[PDB]
């Protein structure tokens, strides 16, 4: 299974022997290209055969050389160092780079003009970015950010794909001061005509993953908003097809946050990637991995609370591309349910053994979405404190996607939300008690603890002071005939 | 979170017969229940593990464990194993990433309050608190809340908090492929310098160009190629640059790859914007060239 391997190490060997035993630069060039070459073959097979090759490459100390090629004079020298650079950064050459090669990429960021150049070292961050937090943010105190943000300002095809995906890598495997430095540095603006740019679908793919990666730091989504970026993100994911792309583990646990990350662009970039994703896995026998994950879950989620039709039809592709049946969307009219629309919900949110206990309760829409921390406890057999949280974490995110339209009369629940997008969970509360918008500037803290439900003391104090700030002969007839 | 101490520790546990341990993700609230399965073998509670399974404890339901739900739910009946149990969750939620529920970056206020007071930031966002609402809060609300059960952690913030609380300019007219890219980057650089501009992605299209303080059309290489002899005004393009000339806007074209049609050929309309003076766009100096234009823009 490796016979490959076992005649081409030996190829590897002379190869860098006659690179390292190479003075001018011109068999060094020659050399560094048989080398890359080889590596673009054996990818062209073999994720173990690259592997093999990058680990010989290490063991030999092949990367050192690169890097003092890439200090050399000689530019050509350097541009085939770079090609192979880009192509030797594996997981455990990455680990190297980062420990020792790191400083010379710099140098290299500051050469700008160099098309190949751009794009070699531009590979190159892309795949340091992908490393670790530590090296990310050592990159971003250098000019690693400024040189990618040049780049972008090109116009080259390649140099501009691996800058997205630069941008992407970084993104995620970043942290909150990289964001912020990202953001200070105005990364989504430089973002948007990589996305823009009507050239190529994967350099708008990856630079609107970048962007809802972006997004899903919410403490940075106001000047998100304000680049605009994020609105190219929905009608690219509309326009563009998984099956092209996709036929053209880490990764995937970060891209969960995205589908669970209640915004509409993030969460339709999150599911176009996992259903690209799970197009691919399924091409193989290997699909566990979303369930180890634990994805399903969030794309049956997803489906059930979907308010977008490209997002609800790109989770249903992903769910029946594998073995999980796909829920069929809720009635947002939660106060009108009946037993059956709540047994529905309840596979849905995956409580299949409480089933059985909810339908001998009889519990319907209006019960539901009373229901209390003791009636858990003790009439539908959810001992589990845990278990309870969970539940009413659930019922929540129920609450706060309902139609209370049948019961709300003063619209009580835009206001509500207008204080807080999660305070909207007590509309029905507020409603049952028989307050409105009129009502409320009496209402007390006793009350509204006792009858609406609002355990939390924060939230009561800020609905009462908020609201007590806000709220303080027929001219003609007719005359007509029968038909 | 160092380089250099992670491939030591590594090393030395690699000398010796034990397993390294991957390490954490530091996004917390966004764990599933694998992430909290792998900090439990690297905390050493292995023997909880099948119990926090078979509860399904998430990332959140781990940050906002309590006390009973530990000493009940999930069987850890000693209160010295508890403890210790509590011990590790701190640590864990001083080393987190709660930027996707923190939205005033409150963990650094608390930290630069105190570096242990970084624990409390997702019980604060929890509660939906942020650096504006911290003027406002009582002891008992955080006690009962934010599960902040030490008094003097919840004096020393409430002091603390309450010591320190207290019409675009430029329009884009471009070509479906060819002016793309230019627009994207006339956009952007605008945008950079303070100019706020709107490119779109007919009705609409007569309002945004009124609008438009100032009407930058973009000359790329054939971008009036459609608009040229388009005098049945059937080109969208055309109803911007007539719109523009309409409105008489500051029009200052830039120049790349293309040239001033004849104006014989085009109506009287665009006759007239033919005489405008244009900015040769360069791509080895495309930030000099957008500060020309700003230059002899307002
Ligand atoms: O997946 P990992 O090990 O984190 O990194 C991927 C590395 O493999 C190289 N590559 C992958 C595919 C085809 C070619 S030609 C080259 C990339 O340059 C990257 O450095």
């Amino acid at each position: 299974v490796q016979d490959a391997l076992e005649r081409a190490l030996p190829e590897l060997q002379q190869a860098l022997s006659a690179l390292k035993q190479a003075g001018g630069a011109r068999a060094v060039g020659a050399g560094l290209a048989e080398v890359f070459q080889l590596v673009e073959e054996a990818w062209l097979l073999g994720r173990e055969v690259a592997q093999g090759l990058c680990d010989a490459i290490r063991l030999d100390g092949g990367l050192d050389l690169l890097l003092r090629l890439l200090q050399a004079p000689e530019l050509e020298t350097r541009v085939q160092a770079a090609r192979l650079l880009e192509q030797i950064l594996v997981a455990e050459n990455r680990d190297r780079v980062a420990r020792i090669g790191l400083g010379v990429i710099l140098n290299l960021a500051k050469e700008r003009e160099p098309v190949e150049l751009a794009r070699s070292v531009a590979g190159i961050l892309e795949h340091m970015f992908k490393h670790s937090e530590e090296t990310c943010q050592r990159l971003v105190a250098a000019g690693g950010l400024d040189a990618v943000l040049y780049w972008c300002r090109r116009t080259d095809p390649a140099l501009l794909r691996h800058c997205a995906l630069a941008l992407g890598n970084c993104a995620l495997h970043g942290g909150q001061a990289v964001q912020r430095r990202m953001v200070e540095k105005r990364a989504a603006e430089w973002l948007f005509p990589l996305a823009f740019s009507k050239e190529d679908e994967l350099l708008r793919l990856h630079a609107c993953l970048a962007v809802a990666v972006l997004a899903t730091n919410k403490e940075v989504e106001r000047e998100v908003e304000r680049s605009g970026t994020l609105a190219l993100v929905e009608p690219l994911v509309a326009s563009l097809d998984p099956g092209r792309f996709a036929r053209c583990p880490d990764d995937l646990q970060r891209l969960v946050p995205l589908l669970d990350s209640n915004r509409l662009e993030a969460q339709c970039i999150g599911a176009f990637y996992l259903c690209a994703e799970a197009a691919i896995k399924s091409l193989q026998g290997k699909t566990k991995v979303f369930s180890d994950i634990g994805a399903i879950q969030s794309l049956k989620r997803l489906v059930c609370y979907s308010t977008n039709g490209t997002k609800s039809a790109l989770a249903k592709r992903a769910l029946r591309l594998l073995g999980e049946e796909v829920p069929r969307p809720i009635l947002p009219s939660v106060p009108s349910w009946k037993e059956a629309e709540v047994q529905t919900w309840l596979q849905c949110i995956g409580f299949s053994k409480y089933c059985e206990s909810f339908r001998e309760q009889q519990v319907d829409g209006d019960l539901l979405l009373r229901l209390t921390e003791e009636e858990l406890q003790t009439d539908l057999g959810m001992k589990s404190g845990i278990t309870r949280k969970r539940f009413f974490r659930e019922l929540t995110e129920l609450k706060t996607f309902a139609n209370y339209s049948t019961c709300d009369r003063s619209n009580l629940a835009d206001w509500l939300g207008s204080l807080d997008p999660r305070f909207r969970q007590y509309t029905y509360g507020l409603v049952s008690c028989g307050l409105d918008r009129s009502l409320l500037h009496r209402v007390s803290e006793q009350q509204l603890l006792e009858d609406c439900g609002i355990h939390l003391g924060v939230h009561r104090a800020r609905i009462l002071t908020a609201a007590r700030e806000m709220l303080h002969t027929p001219d003609v007839f007719i005359s007509y005939r029968r038909n | 979170t160092n380089g250099t101490k992670s491939a030591l520790a590594k090393r030395a546990l690699r000398l010796l017969g034990e397993e390294v341990p991957r390490p954490i993700l530091p996004s917390v609230p966004s764990w599933k229940e694998a992430e909290v399965q792998t900090w439990l073998q690297c905390i050493g509670f292995s023997k909880y593990c099948e119990s926090f399974r078979e509860q399904q404890v998430d990332g959140d339901l781990l940050l906002r464990l309590t006390e009973e739900e530990l000493q009940t739910d999930l069987g850890m009946k000693s209160g010295i194993t508890r403890k210790r149990f509590f011990r590790e969750l701190t640590e864990l939620k001083t080393f987190a990433n709660y930027s996707t529920c923190d939205r005033s970056n409150l963990a650094d206020w608390l930290g630069s309050l105190d570096p242990r007071f970084r624990q409390y930031t997702y019980g604060l966002v929890s509660c939906g608190l942020d650096r504006s609402l911290l003027h406002r809060v009582s002891e008992q609300q955080l006690l009962e809340d934010c599960g902040i059960h030490l008094g003097v952690h919840r004096a020393r913030i409430l002091t603390a908090a309450r010591e320190m609380l207290h019409t675009p300019d430029v329009f884009i007219s471009y070509r479906r492929n060819s002016g793309s890219q230019l627009a994207s980057l006339l956009k952007v650089h605008l945008q950079l310098h303070g100019f706020s501009v709107f490119i779109d992605v007919e009705d609409k299209l007569i309002q945004s160009v009124m609008g438009a303080r100032n009407f930058v059309l973009v000359l790329s290489p054939g971008a009036l190629d459609k608009c040229m002899q388009d005098h049945d005004c059937k080109d969208w393009v055309h109803k911007e640059i007539v719109t523009a000339l309409s409105c008489g806007k500051n029009i200052v074209p830039i120049i790349d790859g293309f040239e001033w049609p004849e104006p014989q050929v085009l109506p009287e309309d665009m006759q007239a914007v033919l005489t405008f003076n244009g900015i040769k766009w360069s791509h080895e100096y495309q930030e000099a060239t957008i500060e020309k234009i700003i230059r002899f823009l307002q």
